[PDB]
């Protein structure tokens, strides 16, 4: 086999892929890596069976750094995940990690700010960020549309979101959406004092009105806007991170459509390939996460995506699913979104696992607070700040934090109203 | 109930919990110097403490995150020094708002920031009782 | 010699050098000056000996009008100097002086506004002007930069700049920073009352970078930018020159890697050469001296450039290395900058050396008053309004600047607590 | 000590010093007539003594080094003649502040620019001692 090299060393500046590979019977899988991996050659380096399943195997592939162009998320998708999945010789293929050489990331801009311009842009420091995705999903006209996002901002909310689906539509067009959630931004900041924002998708067709609509709310000078990346595609995402670092403008990307590519354990790309792909193409926020009942999936798994995601250096860790070293060199990191039923008694779990470096998405439109939007976002927020407060004091919020939301809701009537 | 509109101002982390004792202000101030931080006093009076757009009018092309007042002014080993020195603060400025400020030392970046006093003579911030009618 | 001609008269026109010439041993001063020299031809029509040097001599060389390129120091710098250091029959060469003609003159825009228009824009008159470099040199978040800005020119400085190699990296972006400068710039305006800015480094890889960065102070209204224009170079600091003229912006230069040309007195150009060239090109300030100590670098010699950059009409003056009469035929004069240790002590050393129209840079970025960041400056501010009206009243500042200071000191507490 | 950012406001040339004196101010003036120049006085109003944005919501493109109040209102021989000046300055506006500026009569260019007088009864600036808290 020309294409296992068992011996070979990985260079500093190749793309390492680890693929999780099931080939038919009577493959050996060397031959099954050896075809995967088939001077700019790919190569299969190494192989590792996988102990719990049967014929498994890690496929660990070396990449030169001269096949892919830079800067260029599409390209390497293009080169690594093309053509591969289509094998008769694998009964199932799983992408499951990507090394990214510090020369490749140095030709990506990166998210257009980063975490800690985030913070330092928004003024918000030591807390977790807090938002809610207006509800109901569609039908509702503009300026219901504005006046649900001016109650739940000035509740104390840092962010609310448009629904993904909500693009432009007959019933809501997006320049008059746009105007009457920038008039309730304004409102919403002169009333508490604080500054707001509201996710606008500026996801379209075409990579025109695309820019068209980031270039409005550039105009309206509104924070933040919204893309969908696996549905828009990388080449619009690009083009859009480099629009808002030119502008100063904060982007919040959601990821629409991944299960159909993350969600089988056998085949596919695992999400934490998806998430380094969006932080080269760039993106601020990134939602990573569902918290029906609880935050779902393995935790260890969710926690070294995030960390993937995050940190500027990621050692190599299997327990957590970190299948190489990742230096990011100085590369800003991409704010993970948690959302979904994110109810005020699971806020000390959220805290704990994610730390203040992350937004807590409210999906579910809250309203489940009895007296309106605004106290419930009011309730969520003291819950929040509490939760903080109590783990700042050294406390072991998965322990007390039934105790430290009671004695929040002693002094808090808001949350007085939210915790029955 | 309602959450009033009405003089119900708030200053980002911790804002929302009833004032912070002397205690307290102690223990987030240890919390600060255990990760490694230091930890600084911010104070704005009335007039220069809330965000506003009064320089916008100077600006083209576009304004977005350009937002003033989000710089206060500078007023640092234990939670008890900087006690001292809030109070000191109180004493000079009384009619000023007094914020806890955080800065990571060996990233240069400001990792904390919680207001610690809010001045009486004040009243565009409500209470924990007040802020819904 | 057809280039040796001892008996020409130059004319109102030519452009003459003055170069310092060792020739090898063997070679007669005649024929090295007419290699040098060698109706266009350049002719070395004078060759003087220098006095308490062996085998020295100052050769004058007439170039005519119609060798150069309208306007384009990049040009003249091209013909003069372009291929002459690599001579084999001369040990060392150092060109000394330039004789620029009004009629050449004339065809430069030369600097943006000038001293009197940037005196009249910021309305300060009778006073040097104060700056600060911003320190720590790296590392510092753009907010950090920011808050450091505003602390500095609170205080009472009219001026704070990026450091040299701060233009755009990883830790801090320039538009990022560019947004929080002008919110302390902004800030530290309303507080105080009087004119701030902040020289805002436009340096930049690509002419159109450059230009981007420019636009964006522009857009945000604020008074200053700075260039880099001996790494940068003629061709773009001319761009940004230009630029700053239509749009109503300031340009401060810093003459970095100047050293690595105008250092050994046997070799290179003199630092007066390029400070004309930097006038031609254009520029309102430029970094014109050190202070490590005391002004470091003969009196005479500093004097002589600082009028030659300054003045109108320059009478030549061996004594101060002025080897041409220099008519500047109305162009606008650049404001020197004196950088580096500036001790509360030394400023009546400076104010007597410089005068009014001189920027008093403290790069060493104070931090020694024990108070803070805009206390310092205040006792700067202090010091220097305290020298300037001891002057103006007769006082002999070389002989009564400790009088001075202390008489200062005996009224302002902040200026006791830096005299210490 | 603390620079004080609460009304400590400044204007340009020797506002940093203590008040002048009758004596001072003519000694400047004394200066200014040396040189072969022009000393004239201005005054104005608190309500148009500090710089402000006020007409730029007029302008577009850029309001780079546009700024307000940089002019003020025009009230010359020696210093007693000018002293007299701004004593009748002082009894005719006396909430206003005074400033003297000199001319330079061949380049016809401002070479002066110092504040002699600051109204008592507006309290927008601090004292020597007062500047640091």
């Amino acid at each position: 086999l020309t294409y296992y090299t068992p011996d070979y060393q990985p260079k500093d500046t190749d793309i390492l892929a680890a693929f999780r590979m099931t080939p038919q019977p009577g493959v050996p899988p060397e031959e099954a890596g050896a075809a995967v991996a088939a001077r700019y050659k790919g190569r299969c380096y190494d192989i590792e069976p996988v102990p719990g399943e049967e014929n498994q195997y890690i496929a660990y592939i070396a990449y030169p750094l001269d096949l892919f162009e830079e800067g260029s998320v599409t390209n390497l998708f293009t080169s690594i995940v093309g053509n591969v999945f289509g094998f008769k010789a694998l009964r199932a293929l799983r992408l499951e990690d990507l090394r990214i050489p510090p020369a490749y990331v140095k030709t990506f801009q990166g998210p257009p700010h980063g975490i800690q311009v985030e913070r330092d842009k928004l003024n918000k420091y030591g807390r977790g960020l807090l938002g809610c995705t207006i509800k109901p999903k569609l039908g509702l006209s503009a300026k219901n549309y504005g006046r649900a996002v001016y109650e739940c901002l000035r509740g104390g909310l840092d962010f609310t979101k448009d629904d993904e689906n909500v693009n432009s539509q007959p019933f809501m067009r997006w320049r008059d959406r746009f105007l009457f959630v920038a008039e309730a931004i304004y409102k919403s900041q002169a009333e508490t004092g604080e500054i707001k924002g509201h996710y606008l998708n500026a996801t379209a067709a075409t990579a025109e009105e695309m820019l068209k609509r980031a270039e409005c709310a550039k105009d309206l000078g509104v924070p933040i806007i919204m893309h969908d990346y696996l549905t828009g595609g990388f080449t619009a995402n690009t083009s859009l991170a480099h629009y808002c670092r030119d502008n100063g403008l904060l982007l919040h990307i959601h990821r629409a459509m991944h299960a159909v590519i993350d969600r089988q354990r056998n085949h596919g790309i695992h999400f934490r390939v998806l998430a380094k792909a969006l932080r080269l193409s760039g993106g601020d926020h990134l939602h990573s996460g569902t918290v029906v009942g609880k935050l779902e999936g393995e935790r260890e798994v969710t926690l070294g995506f995030v960390d993937l995601m995050r940190d500027d250096y990621i050692e190599k860790d299997r327990s957590r699913g970190i299948y190489f070293t990742q230096d990011w060199v100085s590369l800003p990191g991409t704010m993970p979104v948690a959302s979904g039923g994110i109810h005020v008694w699971h806020m000390p779990a959220l805290v704990e696992i994610f730390g203040d470096d992350a937004c807590l998405q409210f999906g579910g439109g809250t309203l489940g607070h009895p007296w309106g939007n605004a106290p419930g976002a009011a309730a969520n927020r003291v819950a929040l700040e509490a939760c903080t407060q109590a783990r700042n004091e050294g406390r072991d919020l998965a322990r007390e934090g039934g105790d430290v939301i009671r004695a929040a809701c002693k002094w808090s009537p808001e949350l007085a109203a939210a915790c029955e | 109930q309602v959450w009033t509109p009405l003089n119900n101002k708030f200053f980002e982390t911790f804002s929302y919990l009833p004032p912070m004792t002397d205690a307290e202000i102690s223990r987030q101030v240890d919390y600060i110097v255990s990760n490694g931080w230091t930890p600084c006093l911010e104070f704005a009076g009335a007039e220069s403490a809330y965000t506003s757009n009064e320089n916008c009018v100077r600006m083209q092309n576009t304004t977005c995150l350009y937002y003033d007042n989000r710089y206060w002014t500078m007023w640092c080993t234990d939670g008890g020094q900087v006690l001292r020195e809030v109070q000191a603060c109180r004493r000079a400025f009384p009619d000023a708002y007094i914020r806890v400020v955080g800065f990571d030392p060996v990233r240069q970046v400001q990792v904390s920031g919680f207001l610690v006093n809010r001045p009486a003579s004040v009243r565009d911030y409500q209470g924990p009782s007040t802020r819904s009618v």
